């Protein structure tokens, strides 16, 4: 009862030491999809789950594409995914332009970070209300990070974000000491399968409701869906 | 342990402890107030219908205010504030003018989807209350588009906005399939939009539009409605 | 109305009135709380209207595991007879058009019954404060000229300041229902009693720690100044849940 | 504080701004973090919580490096001291290339406590969450060790602590005569306070995080050895 | 009142109460008249800095000189009346640059009156508390007389007053007043009779009275100010034709 | 163009702005052209309508042309302007509108 | 209550609070007088620095303008500074348009309209100032007032501070028109001895003149005559 | 609440403060426009006559081109800039093309310049509405109507200001083929929908007629005394 | 920005029906969150600034605990108040005095110095964006023709020139006994000054002081170079007083 006067603005404190709109922020990233992201000794794989609604009257893109060895998926409000996304790729052009060259993963995302804090200092703006798990290779090998509406940034092995992502993360972590030894398909199993943990028991994954993005040694970043995806779906047991 | 007040829906830039935005949700229920539109893609070209909603009969129906040209092979579709679609409208054109000048081609669809989705998240300090259906043919094929005052698009297949939506799309999911015909596409809109609307259909309460790879864009004329209506 | 909560209403001999005012702060309302909790008073019926937004809850006084789970509504009353004194607590806020029916049904109730005086305890807004004011006691007091002299003799020999008149009307800005309180205690001739605070929104449990000290300078229900007053169990989470993870 | 704790540029009737008093309770919602100067250099210790299995081990770093010469060990809010580091490098490149030689530690923290004072003036912006130190060591200058605090206050210390319990790790430092002490006889002392003062049950289970600028590594700030580190832990934990 | 807070919000029956309170305030300013003859143009006021320890300079305390053939007189807040007749003067000033001939009496009231319009539209400014009067001449429709109002509204009368008892001011101008057969002499009685009517005193002196007057002689534009000697005649012959009227019944 | 220092009148105070503010960024550090750049919007935010003439009194005791005499202010008096063009016009052109 | 608070609002009955409270402001400060007499124009004030720690040639309440103004102030010495700054580079800049020394009411004018513009905008508070200016223009001498709305009067003699209108009351009985320069002196000198509470002494009181020979600040030594003179 | 921002949505989707902008236009006095096959007549009811007054600077019927009229309702200082905004971009328009403009282009210019000042908390909207009517280039007359939002609609007949209902539902039955054969015809028919919520005889009436290839003209009184005795003559008939 | 806040005495730019501003007046309570006092004293021919020294730490470094500051080569100053903004001000001087120097072709003087602060503490009174700073200054310097310079500035715009002034907890007492000795005498020589100004603090605190707990700087005719003074020094004064 003592916080409604606290809870309005961004850059107001409370007697507590806290900032209550931050975590309203990021309380949006929950209103999405499951999302699943995991890496190889040699590959990095997204794998996100499509909202149950008609094909008919949408057709949402939940992976996107920044460049020939970056690739994002996201999960929150659709603008700010949009204009982060127009961000990285202005600013992946740039530094190919000015020193062709890939451009290092780390850097990207500490620009990110840089140009998320500002919002949540400033007055008349608000903080970003989406969370992105980021898949690349560079000269370094394949990277996972997670991006948060608090500004901040993770280095990762395995992580998955969105709506009911508890069960997932419990998985990745029970299966987290076979990932570096595994080739492709079995990557590509074990992100399914972690992803299957987010859904009632009675359903099952089809190839209308996935999508998959992979990178890799050889391989530019590539994303396979409806019936693409067959292949992977193709091997799996029951459940 | 009392009940108190706390509001957080009078600011464009709040969260709620959900993390919801009212205003924009608000903005979105705003669009239920507008004429029904029904917009169906397939393999030779895209048909577009609104409803006119003559309120009174000393008003002239001859007056075009729900479908308008962007280029030349194009369309639009509206429902909601019709007065904000107009900057939309203007960049679009300025937009598609300009490029078909420099490169000498025509862009596509999506560039143009993009241009215009770039100028509506600028919240001007609050959301637009208008609902856009973006129709046309390129070198891809017929393709269709959706927006709301979110600012963003997505494509689709067969879409309707409106008051009278949910049981205008509920027809279009229990009718309709991939491999299917532009006449035929005519006629099915004919029927939903006759059960969708209060009052009886005319030539002059309804207009449509559809734009194929032969043609450019084209606007039915009142001897052609009649034909198709007399066709029911 | 009174509904008992058993089968026969009790006897409320004129006794006490002590209720509070839904105001700016929730003083009076806090007041109330720490009130009836150091008292121990019993709860014995129900003011049951449709002027307040319902709600419900388990019991905010709990001291064992067994009067722990019993529910509890936005508007009660809690008596002790062996000091003669009556309590109504309020857990809601009003309905639009809906404060002054309230008022008259409650005033026409303690009229029925039949008490000695009744006794408000409210808040009011501290930015609207002149020059003269901001240099002053927070304190102020207000009497019924129905009231006994021996109370206005009493209040005389304490040393309290009144609150200022206006043209001359009362304005209790940020009051809620106590200038109509008063309005209609002085047009049907009822001793009644108003104890007030400047206060701000916040953190208001100070301010509920002084009004009754406030009140005890008069009334004199507990061992003079020279803790005291028993926190109720409810005070538990008065800012919200815990602090997220990932973020400090 | 009530009615008169809104924005930075407003009084109370005692004269206060609450605005920057609540930046500074926010720094203590964190774990601690210490530093201890020696005859010999300045050692850095963290204590740093575990939030999951599945991040790497070199994320989340609580030790800074702005420089080939300058430490830094921050705790709060951590998009803020990241926004504060990315200033304090810039200031070290901006002094280099005007000067032509490395930075004084001094003119570093006044330059970078005068940028977080800039924060709690006006009611467009809102003062900064975190606290941090600077350490570094020159043979013609010595061992020196600054903390710069929301506020926008410096000062040198001999030993200092911030975090959460920031009050028990100062009543442990001050039984140190560390005047006459090397940084190897430091680290561990560092340790086995780290460990006295977590708490494991409000919390579960947390790291060590060591390093040192000093002598033995000619003036560079890098993290501490591995088996140096294990055995500074072995005693710590043999010390309870 | 939750719609009267600033300029830029309706009222839910679609009011603007800033405007309306704005005109309120120029109630509590002094008494001015103006009389429309067939040959002149008049203009009377009441003085309001009476003091012994006053000193008198400038010509006049509440009438100016616009250009050549314009005159006016305010009612309200001196401070926004001053920047008012600066603003007049150059609008008048760049007209005669741009043109070489002077400008007419309406286009200067409708410049003046869209700028005290424009302040009751954005956000954060205060509008004017100010009521003026004009008088002049031009060659498309002779001798003319406006007035105009905080909220950027004119209009055209033939007699008309603002300030203290206006209403019955114009009451007595409507009930006595000729179209068409009045003259500068006559027009001079009836303001005299209408002052001494409105203003609360007992006996009318010369010493708050200011009375200026605008005709055409040669080709030329004639504005001059009434000297006390002229004022205390006219006071005399209405005070013993009242006396003679009073008698005669 | 017409004149070699017309550009350089033009553009006067932004230059020796600039000037300062890279002087005292290498001197003192970045905070100080901050604090300098935040004062002068603030005191620059209120002031008449464009189609009136203001003082700049809060304005010129921070950049310090309180003391000071220039030919810009004994030239061409911005007051007693020659042209003017229509209030809503200069305001919708200040917000940027047109 | 709902209309005192801002700058830019109008009450139900047409006023303006905010401007009275500065009117309030201003009345509270140091008493100051003003006379004009037949050949010259007297200001006098009562000094703030009433202590032996006070260095004389540090601050003054009464300072020249141009060789033939000067001027005092009731109210708040840090806004009085920079009118006299502002009001100093007028002077010069008219002087330097049409190289004649700038007459007292055009300077006066120029004053009052700076003045006026703090009333009307938000986010900026009144000058909480009100100003006594004299001159000597073409053989006969000024005197002005400049309230802090931006209205200005011209006075024969006028008082301002604490306790003024009972100043006021004493002035109305104690003038005459065809005064000479020295009874005009004693008479400000006494008007200002009736409502100052204490003991006066050249120390604590400033005087300044105007006459043909142009505006001048009276030193102490003077002033000590001045007293024993009354 | 939800009404005291401009820009502030209501929780079914109403912008209040755009809609109590228009409660000032349903308090203006009347105005009735009507499209004949080679006329167009506009009518403006007169509200208290003044005895003093100067009818000459209250008139509410203006010219905007030499083939466009305009009559509005609402507060009478909004209409000023509006009618010398279009003007002055009839004139600008000319000058970009050499062909005279088109009644539905400045109606379109006068809907974004309304719905321009809708878009921010700093400034308030117009509170009129127009009836614009004119000749186009090839000689068909139009009609059209303009809110405070910024929409616009094309009509046959329609009316403004308080009255309109009756007006408007006069219009509906008594508006057909016949009616509008001859000028005289629509004069007549203009002033007995305008007589209908007007009372004091036909002195309360300011008629405007405009022809194909001609300036718009202002009936005289004893022209409009003239029509209403023939109109009282055929109903006494 | 956020704008305005309702009340008397919640906003910097609202009167009150008395005509006061009360945000002004609480700024002059944040001089006394310190707990510090400062005492400056004129001499005939010197000029001396005392102020106290408190560390109560014995983890901090004391050598980076100060209140002293070196404005330019000839002034000198010592600040009460918050630490921030005393150090903020003291940067902000530093460089006015420059931009003088390069305008003007020689030196600031001390009173034109107080008074370019001053003016530029006026404007924060008048604007609702800024706030006022919680400290005051105090100058001394040596003029070539004038002799030794004591000065002071408040929050609220207001500077003004003195004999002997004080600042922080025990002003009023600082003052009164400053005026008392004044009064008896004011030519003092360089010890009697240094003397006079550390018997006022003791006096007035009810301390017997350490050298370790006061700073002293002074400026003098023949050497008009601002200069601090070293504990041997301060030791060597305190026993001859003793």
């Amino acid at each position: 009862m003592f916080r409604n006067q606290y809870d309005n603005d961004v850059t107001v404190w409370s007697p507590q030491g806290r900032i209550h709109q931050i975590e309203y922020a990021m309380e949006a990233v929950k209103q999405g999809s499951a999302t699943v992201g995991l890496k190889s000794k040699t590959h990095a794989v997204l794998v996100a789950l499509k909202r149950a609604q008609s094909e008919l009257a949408a057709h949402q893109k939940k992976i996107l594409h920044v460049d020939n060895h970056i690739g994002i998926s996201i999960a929150g409000l659709t603008a700010d995914a949009r204009l982060l996304c127009n961000f990285m790729r202005q600013e992946c052009l740039d530094s190919r332009f000015v020193f062709d060259r890939p451009l290092p993963v780390s850097r990207l995302v500490s620009l990110i970070g840089s140009k998320t804090q500002i919002p949540t200092q400033r007055y008349g703006r608000r903080p970003y209300g989406v969370g992105l798990l980021i898949a690349g290779y560079d000269d370094m090998g394949p990277h996972i990070f997670q991006t948060c509406p608090s500004a901040n940034y993770f280095d990762c092995r395995a992580m998955s974000i969105g709506a009911r992502s508890q069960s997932a993360r419990t998985y990745l972590e029970r299966h987290m000491s076979e990932f570096m030894e595994c080739n492709l398909n079995e990557l590509v199993k074990h992100g399914l399968r972690a992803l299957r943990e987010t859904l009632p028991a009675e359903q099952d994954l089809t190839t209308k409701n996935v999508s998959i993005g992979i990178v890799g040694k050889d391989l530019e970043f590539t994303i396979y869906d409806d019936d693409d995806v067959s292949p992977f779906l193709e091997g799996l047991e029951e459940r | 342990m009392f009940l108190t007040r706390s509001e957080y829906d009078r600011g464009v830039n709040t969260f709620s402890p959900e993390g919801r935005l009212f205003q924009v949700e608000y903005a979105i229920e705003a669009i239920k107030l507008g004429s029904t539109a029904i917009g169906i893609q397939t393999s030779e070209g895209v048909c577009l219908a609104v409803e006119k909603r003559i309120t009174s009969p000393l008003m002239e129906p001859s007056s075009i205010e729900k479908i308008v040209e962007i280029d030349a092979h194009i369309g639009c579709a509206m429902s909601g504030l019709i007065a904000d679609a107009k900057t939309l409208i203007d960049k679009a054109r300025v937009e598609t003018q300009n490029h078909w000048f420099t490169y000498n081609e025509t862009m596509t669809v999506e560039s143009v989807t993009q241009a215009v989705s770039n100028l509506a998240l600028q919240f001007m300090s609050r959301p637009f209350g208008v609902a856009l259906l973006f129709g046309g043919v390129d070198e891809k094929g017929p393709q269709l588009f959706h927006m709301d005052p979110s600012g963003t698009f997505v494509q689709c297949d067969a879409r309707a906005i409106g008051s009278a939506s949910e049981g205008a799309q509920s027809s279009l999911q229990e009718v309709y399939h991939k491999s299917m015909t532009l006449k035929e596409a005519i006629k099915s809109s004919l029927i939903i939009l006759k059960q969708v609307m209060e009052e009886k259909l005319n030539a002059t309460n309804i207009e449509l539009a559809t734009v194929q790879p032969g043609q450019n864009f084209h606007m039915f004329t009142k001897e052609e409605l009649e034909e198709v209506i007399k066709d029911i | 109305m009174f509904v008992p909560c058993g089968e026969s209403a009790p006897d409320l001999a004129g006794f006490t009135l002590l209720m509070p005012a839904v105001s700016v702060g929730n003083v009076g309302q806090l007041a109330m709380d720490l009130i009836i909790s150091t008292l121990n008073m019993s709860k014995i019926g129900y003011f049951y209207t449709d002027c307040l937004v319902p709600m419900v809850g388990n019991n905010p006084y709990a001291t064992t595991e067994g009067n722990s789970t019993e529910l509890s509504i936005n508007a009660e009353v809690y008596s002790l007879p062996s000091r003669k004194l009556v309590a109504l607590q309020l857990r809601s806020i009003f309905i639009k058009y809906k404060s002054k029916p309230f008022c008259e049904k409650l005033l026409s109730w303690v009229k029925s019954s039949g008490c000695a005086r009744v006794i408000v305890l409210s808040s009011s807004h501290s930015y609207q404060r002149n020059d003269l004011q901001l240099r002053s006691t927070p304190f102020r007091y207000l009497l019924t000229p129905s009231m006994q002299k021996s109370v206005q003799n009493k209040i005389k020999s304490l040393n309290w300041e009144e609150m200022e008149k206006s043209r001359f009307c009362i304005r209790i800005p940020g009051g809620g229902i106590t200038k109509t309180l008063y309005d209609e205690s002085c047009s049907k001739e009822i001793q009644m009693a108003v104890l007030l605070k400047f206060v701000s929104e916040g953190d208001n449990i100070p301010d509920a720690l002084g009004l009754v000290e406030y009140l005890n300078e008069w009334l004199q229900i507990l061992k003079p100044l020279s803790s005291r007053w028993k926190i109720p169990s409810s005070w538990r989470l008065l800012f919200g849940s815990g602090l997220p993870p990932a973020l400090f | 504080g009530t009615g008169y704790d809104l924005s930075a540029s407003t009084f109370s009737p005692d004269g206060r701004v609450f605005q920057v008093e609540y930046a500074m309770k926010a720094v203590e919602n964190s774990s601690t973090a210490i530093g201890i100067r020696c005859k010999d250099g300045v050692v850095f210790g963290v204590e740093k919580l575990v939030l999951s299995k599945l991040y790497e081990e070199g994320s989340n770093k609580r030790l800074f490096n702005v420089d080939r010469h300058v430490g830094m060990a921050v705790a709060g809010l951590l998009a803020d001291a990241r926004s504060l580091a990315d200033i304090a490098r810039e200031e070290a490149s901006n002094f280099r290339s005007n000067f032509g030689y490395n930075i004084p530690l001094k003119h570093l923290a006044d330059r970078v406590a005068m940028y977080v004072h800039a924060y709690t003036l006006y009611s467009a912006v809102r003062p900064f969450g975190c606290s941090f130190m600077l350490g570094s060591y020159s043979v013609n200058d010595g061992a020196q060790l600054y903390m710069i605090d929301p506020s926008g206050v410096s000062y040198g210390y001999w030993g200092c602590a911030i975090g959460k319990a920031r009050q028990a790790a100062k009543t442990e430092i001050e039984k140190l005569q560390m005047k006459e002490m090397t940084c190897r006889d430091i680290v561990k002392e560092v340790a086995k306070i780290i460990y006295i003062v977590h708490d494991e049950v409000k919390d579960k289970a947390f790291e060590l995080e060591l390093s040192w600028v000093g002598e033995l590594t000619n003036g560079r700030h890098e993290i501490v050895p591995k088996d140096i580190r294990e055995e500074a832990e072995k005693y710590a934990k043999e010390s309870l | 009142r939750r719609y009267d807070s600033r300029t830029t919000i309706f009222s839910p029956e679609g009011r603007l109460y800033q405007v309306e309170y704005a005109m309120e305030a120029i109630g509590h300013a002094g008494t001015c008249l103006g009389i429309l003859a067939n040959d002149g143009v008049l203009l009377a006021a009441e003085r309001r800095n009476i003091h012994k320890l006053l000193d008198e300079v400038f010509f006049s305390e509440k009438i100016y000189k616009l250009n050549e053939d314009m005159a006016c007189s305010v009612a309200g807040i001196t401070s926004d009346a001053n920047v008012l007749t600066n603003e007049l003067r150059l609008i008048a000033q760049r007209y005669l640059l741009q043109y070489q001939e002077p400008i007419p009496c309406e286009q200067l009231v409708t410049a003046l009156c869209d700028i005290k319009q424009a302040y009751t539209q954005f956000g954060g400014k205060r509008p004017f508390g100010v009521s003026l009067l004009y008088i002049g001449w031009d060659k498309h429709y002779g001798f003319q007389l406006y007035q105009s109002d905080p909220s950027g509204n004119y209009g055209g009368w033939k007699a008309t007053c603002i300030g203290n008892n206006s209403a019955a001011a114009v009451s007595m101008l409507k009930q006595d007043y000729k179209e068409g057969e009045m003259t500068l002499k006559s027009a001079l009685a009836l303001a005299i009779k209408v002052l001494n009517k409105t203003m609360d005193v007992s006996k009318l002196s010369a010493e708050k009275v200011e009375i200026a007057t605008l005709t055409r002689e040669n080709g030329k534009t004639v504005i001059r100010v009434l000297k006390q000697k002229e004022v205390e005649q006219l006071i005399k012959k209405h005070e013993e034709e009242e006396a003679k009227a009073e008698r005669e019944k | 163009p017409s004149h070699p220092l017309e550009l350089s009148e033009k553009n006067f105070q932004l230059n020796q702005d600039k000037m300062n503010f890279s002087t005292l960024r290498n001197i003192q550090g970045l905070f100080a052209p901050l604090k300098l750049q935040m004062e002068f919007k603030a005191v620059q935010q209120v002031q008449r309508l464009p189609f009136l003439s203001s003082s700049n009194l809060s304005l010129d005791v921070l950049r310090g042309n309180d003391e000071t005499i220039g030919f810009e202010d004994i030239l061409n008096d911005p007051s007693q302007s020659e042209v003017m063009g229509e209030p809503h016009l200069m305001v919708e052109y200040k917000l940027g509108l047109l | 209550r709902g209309y005192s608070f801002s700058l830019t609002t109008f009450s139900p009955s047409g006023k303006l609070v905010q401007i009275e409270y500065a009117l309030a402001a201003v009345a509270g400060g140091a008493p100051s007088v003003g006379i004009k007499a037949a050949n010259g124009v007297v200001l006098a004030t009562e000094k703030k620095q009433k202590s032996i720690l006070y260095d004389e040639r540090s601050v003054h309440k009464v300072e020249p303008i141009t060789k033939h103004i000067g001027l005092v102030y009731s109210g708040m010495g840090p806004d009085y500074r920079v009118l006299v700054h502002r009001a100093r580079k007028l002077a010069q800049q008219y002087y330097l348009v049409y190289q004649e020394p700038i007459p007292t009411a055009q300077l006066v004018q120029r004053v009052a309209s700076v003045m006026q513009e703090y009333t009307q905008s938000g986010g900026v508070r009144p000058f909480g100032v009100s100003l006594l200016i004299c001159g000597w223009n073409e053989g006969r001498p000024y005197l002005f007032q400049s309230d802090p709305s931006g209205a200005y009067f011209a006075w024969k003699a006028t008082a301002m501070g604490k306790n003024y209108v009972n100043g006021k009351t004493f002035l109305e009985k104690r003038y005459n028109e065809d005064l000479e320069l020295e009874d005009a002196i004693h008479t400000a000198i006494l008007t200002l001895k009736e409502s100052f509470e204490g003991q006066m002494t050249e120390d604590n009181i400033e005087v300044g003149i105007c006459n043909e020979a142009g505006f001048r600040r009276l030193t102490p030594t003077e002033v000590k005559d001045y007293l024993a003179a009354i | 609440s939800y009404d005291r921002a401009i820009t502030v949505f209501s929780p079914d989707g109403h912008l209040f403060q755009v809609e109590y902008a228009q409660e000032a236009v349903k308090k203006g006095s009347t105005a009735v426009g009507v499209r004949g096959r080679d006329i167009v007549v506009l009518g403006v009811e007169k509200k208290s006559v003044a005895k003093l007054q100067d009818e000459r600077t209250v008139r509410k019927i203006c010219a905007l081109d030499d083939n466009v009229c305009m009559a509005f309702a609402g507060l009478t200082a909004d209409a000023r800039i509006v009618i010398n905004r279009a003007r002055v971009e009839c004139q600008s328009h000319r000058l970009t093309v050499e062909d005279p403009v088109t009644v539905e282009y400045i109606t379109r210019y006068i809907a974004s310049l309304k719905q321009r000042y809708t878009q921010s908390n700093g400034r308030r909207p117009f509170g009129i509405s127009a009836l614009i009517v004119g000749f186009d280039f090839d000689g068909t007359p139009r009609l059209y109507q303009t809110d405070p939002s910024g929409t616009y609609h094309a009509w046959k007949a329609n009316a403004i200001g308080r009255g309109a209902k009756s007006v408007r539902e006069f219009l509906e039955k008594n508006y057909t083929d016949e009616a509008i054969e001859t000028d005289d015809l629509t004069i007549k028919l203009v002033i007995k929908a305008l007589l209908e919520v007007v009372q004091s005889g036909g002195k309360n009436i300011e008629l405007a007629v405009m022809r194909r290839d001609q300036s718009l003209k202002i009936l005289n009184p004893e022209e409009i005394e003239k029509y209403v005795a023939e109109i009282e003559k055929e109903k006494e008939e | 920005s956020r704008g305005s806040s309702a009340g008397f005495d919640r906003h910097i730019t609202i009167f009150s029906p008395e005509g006061r501003l009360y945000q002004v007046e609480y700024a002059f309570k944040a001089i006394n969150q310190g707990g510090l006092t400062s005492v400056a004293v004129r001499g005939k021919d010197c000029a001396v600034i005392v102020t106290q020294k408190k560390v109560p730490d014995k983890l901090l470094d004391s050598s980076t605990v100060t209140h002293l500051f070196k404005i330019t080569e000839n002034i000198g100053c010592v600040m009460t108040g918050m630490t921030a903004d005393s150090r903020s001000q003291v940067q902000r001087a530093r460089y006015e005095a420059a931009n003088w120097k390069y305008k003007y072709g020689y030196e600031i003087p001390v009173d034109m110095l107080c008074k370019r602060i001053a003016d530029i503490s006026q404007v924060y009174t008048q604007n609702a964006e800024m706030r006022p700073l919680g400290c005051c200054m105090i100058l001394i310097g040596i003029d070539e023709e004038q002799g030794p310079q004591v000065y002071k500035c408040d929050p609220a715009g207001y500077y003004c020139g003195f004999k002997a002034t004080a600042a922080g907890v025990k002003q009023t007492e600082s003052t009164s006994f400053l005026e008392k000795k004044v009064k008896k005498k004011f030519d003092w020589t360089f010890e009697q000054t240094v003397e006079t100004a550390i018997t006022c603090l003791s006096t007035v605190l009810s301390i017997d002081f350490k050298p370790s707990e006061i700073e002293v700087g002074v400026v003098t005719v023949e050497n008009p170079k601002f200069r601090i003074l070293t504990e041997a020094e301060i030791d060597a004064h305190l026993v001859a007083l003793a």
